[PDB]
C-alpha cells in the first residue's frame, strides 16, 4: 500500500491502521486509547490526522489514524494546523479535571499523559473553573488505585477483560464521571492484573510494590534479564537503586512475551532485598561463624576439598546453565547429580525428548495464538506458566478473528471483530484434578485423576489413529465427550496439544505425545508445547546426570564425603528428614547460594552466590530457547564488604584452586565455550547473546539513562570520595550511562525503552521493526533444537483406571501461582497475597471421615504428621486429596504420591 | 398473535416472526442506533463505530435494521394504497407526509400530521395558534435540542 | 444478605427466553428488582450476575449507567420533574420552587419521613402540555405552583 503524509510516499501494510503504520515509520502521532495488543476503538480522539480525497484537495477531514485503514493510495497531514490544533484540545480537555499531582504521582518521569501533554505543546491553562475528584478503592497488594488521574481511555478494561479474560474489573457511572475499578474493595483477581500498571497511560494503577521504595525512571540502573520465577522465559527489565532491586518492568520480546508479563514475575522479585541473605563466604568453626573474603574461602574450601575422597555435585534448575557446567566440571561428569527427583527427572527427560525427538514442532509463546484448537492434558497452565494460559486465551479468540476476517473487517478493529464473533470460540478442553481458570472459555473440561487423564489422551489418541493403542473400559458418556474432542481437533487446521511435568504423571506426557503424532499422521500443523517447573529445568534436563536420590545414596552410604550444593533448597525435591541425615553424616557439605536456605545449618562452608539481579548467565525455557540474563547492579558498590560472586565464578575459581593452587576467577565467555566445547547439545548458548567484546560503534551498551541523577552524592554519607565506576568484564553492558541505547542500535539486548519525547512504556514503539511486531534486528535467544525429520513411536503403556483404597490417600496437585514457586514465596509481598493453606477433600471422602468444611485434619507423610484446615473440593474425585505444592512444608515432590492415616486432629 | 398475525405461520405463508416489547431504563444517548444495539444487548449503551453498519453485523452480530416509529407507521400506508399514492402526496422532494407540531408559549402548542413543504410560519399561525398574548416572537429550534 | 425472591427469579428467567444471549436481560433485571424493592442494593448486583452468567462489573456497569436505576435508597414516592428545555420555557423553575418549599429538600435528596424523593429529569416526551413531572408510574402535566402542595397530598 502506498500512502502520502505531510508530501512524503510511504510503503506500508494495507492491512494495517493509520496510528500504527505511521508510527512504525517513525512518525509521532499522539495516542491514548490504542494499543497495539487491543487493537482500535476511536475513544480518546488523541490521534487525529486530517485525510485528503486525493492528491488535488485542500480542505481534507479530521479522522482518527487509529480507526483508519492504510489502503493503498491514502493521503494524511500529521502537522497540519488544525489537526494539531484539535491534538492539543484533547490534551486540554483531558488536563481539565487532571489533578496537581506530578511530584506526588508515582508515574512522573515514566507517564504518557505527560509525554503527549509535552509533544501537543500544551503548556498554559485557562480552565478556570473546578475539577472533578474520585474516591479510590483498595484492589490488593499489588495496585494501587488514584481515579483523579484517570483520563477516560478505557485502555484498563479493554485489557483486563477482552484480553485478559479477568471479571471483576469494569466501567462504571456516566458521562464525566465514568470510573474504572471494581464493583467494591477487593484485590485483582487476574492473574496478569499487574499489565495494568504499563498499560494505563496515567498513574491510576501504579505498582504498589514499587511505590513503598519509589525513585524515578531516570534514577534506576536496567538490565536485560529473564523471569526466574518459573519456565516460560519473559524478558524483563529489573531496574535498582541504591543497591536495592526496585521493579521488574515488562522487557518487549516479539518472540516471547511480547507486552505482557505474569504477576509471580512482576510482583515477586522480593526475595531479592531480603535482608538475611548470604552477604560473604562464611565459615564454621565449632558452633560459631567466621567471615571469609573470597581468596581465603577459595584457599580453605580447595584445601578441604583436596584432602577429601570424592566430591559430589548437587545443581539446581533455579541456577543458569554455566554454573551447573561450573558444578559438573568442578566435581567431574560421573559425579554430578541434577537437585531434582528421580520421577520428576524421568518426566523431563521425557518431555525434552518428545520436544526434540517427537518430529512435532514445539512453538514459542506468541507463536500459541494462532492455533485454532487447544487440548491442556494435566498441566494447570495458571497456575504455573500462566502466560501460556494467557496466549492460549488468544488462540481461543482466534474463532472470532476469523468469522470477522470472513466479513472483511480489517483485524485491527476489535469492536467489530468481538460483535460479530459474540461468543464463538476455538475448541478449548483442559484436563486438570480440579476446576481450573481456564474454564471459563474451555470447550470441555476434564476433572479427574492423573492417570484417568491420561487414558483420557490415549483415547483420544486412538480415536484419532488405530494404529494408537486402545483403552478398554470407557463409559458411554466419556466416550461421547472423546469422540466431540476427536471431532474438534481432526477438523482443526492447527491444533496445539500443551502438557508439562507438573502434573506429576509420565504418562500423560506420553498420552499428550501420543496424541501429536495422531494427528502429525492425518497431515495436520500440530504443535506440541511442554511447561517445566522452574527456570532452568530444561538446561538442567539436557545436561543430565543422576537424580538427587542418587547423590542421598551416595552421602549416606559414605563412599562419598563431600558435598557440592548449588542454588538447591533441597528440601523441595527430597523428603527432609532423609535429606538432614545425609548431610550431617557427611563431613563436608558446601552450599553456594544467594538464599538463606535450610541446609545452611549443616553446611560447613556457605558461598555468597548472586541473584538474577547480581549475575549474569544463560537459561534455557520450556521452548527450547537459550537466553542470556545479564547482571543489573554491582552489589559491592554501596556496601564494599559484600562478597557476592556468580556461582560459575565461584564455582570455576575452586576448580582452579583445587588443580593449580591459584586463584582464577574467570570471564563469561570462557565458560560460554567450554560448554559449547563439552557439551554439543548447548552448543547454542554461544549464540544467545553477543560476547563481552561487542560494541554499537565502539561503545558498551548503557545499563542506566542518559539523565542519571545523584552521582556525586548517593554515596557521600559513606564517604565524600566517589568510588571507581564498577567494572564490566563479564559482558557487553556498562554500569553507567556512558554507553548505548539507541533505538536503532543494531543489537537485540535492551535493557530499558527510552526515546526523547517518549518517556513511558510506549517508547518499545521505537524499539521495534513495526509496532507490535517484533524488535528491529531480531528478538534475542535462540532454538537449540530443531524439528526433527522423524517422531516417536506409539507409547504402548495405557496406565489402568484410578481405584480409591482405604487408608491411602492419592495426593493431587493444586498448584499456586502465589506460593508454588519457591523464591517468589520468600517475597515478603506474596505474604500478604499467600492462600491459607487448606487441604482439599470430597465431600464424599469428608462426610466418611466426618469433617466439615474449615476443620483441621492430620496426615502422616515420611513418619511426620502435620495438620491442614479442610476445604470441601467437589470437583476432586474420591480417593484423593489435594495439597498446595510448592507451599512451607509441601513439596512438589508429593505431587502424585500416596498419604497414610489422614485423621481429624 | 390472537387472531394469528403474529407469531408461528402468518396468514398462512409459512412466515414466522415474533415481537417483543423492551422497555428502556432512561438515558438519552440509547437512542442512537448502534448504542440503542448496544443497551438491547444488555451492555452499557456506548455506541459503536460505522463501518461494519448494523445492516451487516448489529444485534449479536446478526443482520439488523432500526427504524423509528414513524417511518414503521409509514410503511403500512405505502404498502396497502401503493408507492403512486405516498409519491403525490405532496410535490416536494421528501415524500409522504410526517407529524410536525409547534411547542412553547404558543396558543395551541400540538402535533398535527402535514405534508413536507409547509411552511413554519403556517405551523405556528394556523395550527399553533400564533404566540400567546403580550409575547413577542424571538427564536424557534426546529427540530429538537439539538 | 441479598437473596433474590421466586417471583422476581422466575421474571428473570422469563425476561431470559425472550433473547439469544442472557446478558440482554440485565436491564429488566435491575428494573424487576429495583420494582419489587424500590431501589438496587449492593447484594442484587452479584444475584443478578449469578443467575444471569455475566460478571458483577457488567451487572453494575449497566446499573450505574441508567439513571432510572436506583444505586442508593429512595423514599416511597419519587417525583421526577422535567428540567429540558421545553419546561424551562413553560416555567419549570416554579414547579421546582414550590417542590423544594414544599418538602423543604434539595434535588436528589430524599425527606425526613423517606416519603418523597425529588429528582430532575430529562424530557418526558409530553413538552406540548408542559411543565410536566413524573411521580412513581404516572405523569402529571400543565403544573402551577398553586397545585403542587394539592397534588402532593395524594402520595402517602
Ligand atoms: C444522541 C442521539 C439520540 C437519538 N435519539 C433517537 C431517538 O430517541 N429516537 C429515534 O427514533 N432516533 C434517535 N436518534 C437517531 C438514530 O440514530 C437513528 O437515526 C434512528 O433511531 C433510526 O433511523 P431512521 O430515522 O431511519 O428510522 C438519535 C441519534 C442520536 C445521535
Ligand atoms: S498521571 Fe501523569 S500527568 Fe497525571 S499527575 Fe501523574 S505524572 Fe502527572
Ligand atoms: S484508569 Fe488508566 S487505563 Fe483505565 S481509562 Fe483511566 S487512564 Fe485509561
Ligand atoms: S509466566 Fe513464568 S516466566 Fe513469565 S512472568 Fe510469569 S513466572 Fe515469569
Ligand atoms: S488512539 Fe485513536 S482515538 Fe484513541
Ligand atoms: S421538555 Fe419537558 S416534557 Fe419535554
Ligand atoms: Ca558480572
Amino acid at each position: 500500500a502506498t500512502i502520502h503524509v505531510d508530501g512524503k510516499e510511504y510503503e506500508v501494510n494495507g492491512a494495517d491502521n493509520l496510528l500504527e503504520a505511521c508510527l512504525s515509520l517513525g512518525l509521532d502521532i499522539p495516542y491514548f486509547c490504542w494499543h497495539p495488543a487491543l487493537g482500535s476503538v476511536g475513544a480518546c480522539r488523541q490521534c487525529a490526522v486530517k485525510q485528503y480525497q486525493n492528491a488535488e484537495d485542500t480542505r481534507g477531514r479530521l479522522v482518527m489514524s487509529c480507526m483508519t485503514p492504510a489502503s493503498d493510495g491514502t493521503f494524511i497531514s500529521i502537522d497540519d494546523e488544525e489537526a494539531k490544533q484539535f491534538r492539543e484540545s484533547v490534551v486540554e480537555w483531558l488536563m481539565t479535571n487532571h489533578p496537581h499531582d506530578c511530584p506526588v504521582c508515582e508515574e512522573g518521569g515514566n507517564c504518557h499523559l505527560q509525554d503527549m501533554t509535552v509533544m501537543t505543546g500544551h503548556s498554559f491553562r485557562r480552565y478556570r473553573f473546578t475539577k472533578r475528584t474520585h474516591r479510590n478503592q483498595d484492589l490488593g497488594p499489588f495496585i494501587s488505585h488514584e481515579m483523579n488521574r484517570c483520563i477516560a481511555c478505557y485502555r484498563c478494561v479493554r485489557y483486563y477483560k477482552d484480553y485478559a479474560g479477568g471479571t471483576d474489573l469494569g466501567v462504571y457511572g456516566a458521562h464525566d464521571n465514568v470510573y474504572f475499578g471494581r464493583p467494591e474493595d477487593g484485590t485483582l483477581e487476574s492473574e496478569f492484573s499487574g499489565n495494568l500498571v504499563e498499560i494505563c497511560p496515567t498513574g491510576v494503577f501504579t505498582d504498589k510494590t514499587h511505590s513503598e521504595r519509589y525513585n524515578r525512571k531516570w534514577d534506576m540502573q536496567f538490565a536485560p534479564s529473564i523471569c526466574q520465577q518459573c519456565s516460560i522465559g519473559c524478558n524483563i527489565s529489573p531496574g535498582e537503586r541504591y543497591g536495592e532491586l526496585r521493579r521488574i518492568e515488562n522487557r518487549y520480546n516479539g518472540t516471547v512475551n511480547h507486552y505482557f508479563l505474569c504477576d509471580r514475575g512482576r510482583f515477586g522479585y522480593g526475595y531479592v532485598n531480603l535482608k538475611d541473605r548470604p552477604r560473604q563466604p562464611v565459615q564454621r568453626r565449632g558452633d560459631d561463624f567466621i567471615t571469609l573474603n573470597a581468596e581465603q574461602a577459595m584457599q580453605g574450601a580447595a584445601d578441604i576439598l583436596r584432602q577429601s575422597k570424592k566430591v559430589i555435585g548437587i545443581g539446581s534448575p533455579r541456577a543458569s546453565v554455566e554454573s551447573n557446567f561450573a558444578l559438573r566440571e568442578l566435581v567431574g561428569e560421573e559425579n554430578f547429580y541434577t537437585g531434582i527427583a528421580h520421577g520428576e527427572q524421568e518426566r523431563l527427560q521425557l518431555a525434552l525428548k518428545v520436544l526434540r525427538e517427537g518430529g512435532i514442532y514445539t512453538p514459542a509463546l506468541r507463536e500459541i495464538e494462532s492455533y485454532d484448537a487447544v487440548l491442556v492434558l494435566g498441566e494447570d497452565v495458571t497456575q504455573t506458566g500462566a502466560r501460556v494460559a494467557l496466549a492460549v486465551r488468544q488462540a481461543v479468540k482466534g474463532k472470532a478473528r476469523e468469522m470477522a476476517a470472513a466479513q472483511k473487517v480489517a483485524d485491527w478493529q476489535i469492536a467489530a471483530i468481538l460483535n460479530i464473533g459474540q461468543r464463538a470460540k476455538h475448541p478449548l478442553f483442559v484436563t486438570n484434578v480440579d476446576d481450573t481458570r481456564l474454564d471459563d472459555i474451555a470447550a470441555w473440561t476434564y476433572r479427574a485423576p492423573v492417570e484417568d487423564q491420561a487414558r483420557l489422551g490415549f483415547a483420544i489418541a486412538h480415536a484419532l489413529d488405530n494404529s494408537a493403542p486402545a483403552v478398554d473400559g470407557i463409559e458411554p458418556e466419556l466416550q461421547s465427550k472423546i469422540d466431540v474432542i476427536v471431532q474438534a481437533l481432526a477438523g482443526a487446521k492447527k491444533p496445539l496439544i500443551i502438557s508439562g511435568t507438573n502434573a506429576g504423571s509420565l504418562e500423560v506426557i506420553q498420552a499428550a505425545a501420543n496424541v501429536a503424532k495422531a494427528l502429525k499422521g492425518r497431515g495436520a500443523d500440530v504443535g506440541i508445547t511442554m511447561i517445566a517447573r522452574s527456570v532452568n529445568s530444561m538446561g538442567l534436563g539436557i545436561m543430565g546426570g543422576g537424580s538427587l536420590e542418587e547423590a542421598l545414596t551416595e552421602l549416606e552410604t559414605g563412599r562419598a564425603d563431600a558435598v557440592v550444593v548449588l542454588e538447591n533448597d533441597l528440601h523441595r525435591h527430597a523428603s527432609a528428614t532423609r535429606v538432614n541425615a545425609a548431610l550431617a553424616k557427611a563431613p563436608l557439605v558446601m552450599v553456594v547460594d544467594h538464599q538463606r536456605t535450610a541446609i545452611m545449618e549443616n553446611a560447613h562452608l556457605v558461598l555468597s552466590a548472586a541473584s538474577f539481579a547480581e549475575s549474569d548467565g544463560t537459561v534455557i525455557n520450556n521452548e527450547g530457547r537459550a537466553q542470556r540474563f545479564f547482571q543489573v547492579y554491582d552489589p559491592a558498590y554501596y556496601d564494599s564488604k559484600t562478597v557476592m560472586l556468580e556461582s560459575w565464578r565461584w564455582l570455576h575459581s575452586l576448580h582452579s584452586t583445587l588443580l593449580s593452587r591459584e586463584v582464577d576467577w574467570t570471564q563469561l565467555d570462557h565458560v560460554i565455550d567450554a560448554v559449547v566445547a563439552k557439551i554439543p547439545e548447548l552448543a547454542g548458548i554461544k549464540d544467545a547473546a553477543p560476547d563481552a567484546t561487542f560494541r554499537i560503534r565502539g561503545q558498551k551498551l548503557a545499563r542506566e539513562p542518559h539523565r542519571y541523577s545523584g552521582r556525586t552524592a548517593m554515596r557521600a554519607n559513606i564517604s565524600v570520595h566517589e568510588p571507581r565506576q564498577p567494572q564490566d568484564i563479564d559482558t557487553m553492558f556498562t554500569f553507567s550511562m556512558e554507553g548505548n541505547n539507541q533505538p536503532t542500535a543494531h543489537r537485540s539486548q535492551v535493557p530499558f525503552a527510552w526515546a526523547p519525547g517518549w518517556n513511558s512504556p510506549q517508547a518499545w514503539n521505537k524499539f521495534q521493526d513495526e509496532v507490535g511486531g517484533k524488535l528491529r534486528f531480531g528478538d534475542p535467544g535462540v532454538r537449540l533444537f530443531e524439528t526433527s525429520e522423524n517422531g516417536l513411536d506409539y507409547f504402548t503403556s495405557v496406565p489402568a483406571r484410578f481405584q480409591p483404597q482405604d487408608g491411602k490417600w492419592r495426593i493431587a496437585p493444586y498448584y499456586h501461582l502465589f506460593g508454588s514457586d519457591e523464591l517468589s514465596q520468600r517475597a515478603p509481598v506474596f505474604q500478604s497475597r499467600m492462600p491459607q493453606p487448606y487441604i482439599k477433600l470430597n465431600p464424599a471422602d469428608a462426610a466418611k471421615l466426618g469433617v466439615n468444611a474449615g476443620t483441621r485434619v492430620s496426615f502422616s507423610y515420611d513418619g511426620n504428621t502435620v495438620t491442614l484446615p479442610v476445604e470441601i473440593a467437589e470437583g476432586l474425585t474420591a480417593g484423593q486429596v489435594g495439597l498446595p505444592m510448592g507451599m512451607s512444608g509441601i513439596a512438589p515432590v508429593l505431587a502424585g504420591a500416596h498419604l497414610e492415616d489422614l485423621k481429624e486432629a | 398473535t390472537e387472531a394469528g398475525l403474529l407469531g408461528k405461520n402468518i396468514m398462512g405463508t409459512g412466515f414466522d416472526f415474533e415481537l417483543f416489547v423492551h422497555t428502556g431504563a432512561g438515558r438519552y444517548i440509547c437512542g442512537e442506533e448502534t448504542a440503542l444495539i448496544n443497551s438491547l444487548e444488555g451492555r452499557r449503551a456506548n455506541p459503536r463505530s460505522k463501518p461494519p453498519f448494523p445492516a451487516t453485523s448489529g444485534a449479536w452480530g446478526k443482520p439488523t435494521c432500526v427504524n423509528n416509529v414513524e417511518t414503521l407507521c409509514n410503511v403500512p400506508a405505502i404498502l396497502a394504497n401503493g408507492v403512486e399514492w405516498y409519491q403525490n402526496i405532496s410535490k416536494s422532494k421528501d415524500a409522504g407526509t410526517k407529524l410536525m407540531g409547534f411547542s412553547g408559549r404558543v396558543k395551541n402548542p400540538g402535533l398535527w400530521e402535514l405534508p413536507f413543504g409547509t411552511t413554519a410560519r403556517e405551523i405556528l399561525e394556523d395550527y399553533a395558534g400564533g404566540m400567546r398574548d403580550g409575547l413577542k416572537f424571538k427564536a424557534w429550534q426546529p427540530g429538537g435540542a439539538g | 444478605a441479598f437473596e433474590l425472591s421466586a417471583a422476581e427469579r422466575e421474571a428473570i428467567e422469563h425476561e431470559m427466553h425472550h433473547y439469544e444471549d442472557p446478558r440482554a436481560a440485565s436491564i429488566e433485571a435491575l428494573k424487576i428488582v429495583q420494582k419489587q424493592r424500590g431501589w438496587v442494593p449492593d447484594g442484587a448486583i452479584h444475584a443478578i450476575a449469578d443467575v444471569l452468567g455475566i460478571p458483577a462489573s457488567d451487572v453494575e456497569g449497566v446499573a450505574t449507567f441508567y439513571s432510572q436505576i436506583f444505586r442508593q435508597p429512595v423514599g416511597r414516592h419519587v417525583i421526577r420533574y422535567c428540567d429540558s428545555v421545553v419546561c424551562h420555557i413553560n416555567g419549570y423553575q416554579g414547579i421546582q420552587a414550590a417542590l423544594e418549599k414544599k418538602l423543604n429538600i434539595k434535588p436528589g435528596q430524599t425527606t425526613f419521613d423517606g416519603r418523597f424523593t425529588l429528582l430532575p429529569t430529562c424530557c418526558l416526551g409530553n413538552c406540548d402540555k408542559g411543565p410536566n413531572m413524573m411521580i412513581d408510574e404516572d405523569t402529571h402535566a400543565h403544573l402551577t405552583p398553586e397545585a403542587i402542595p394539592e397534588l402532593l397530598e395524594r402520595y402517602k
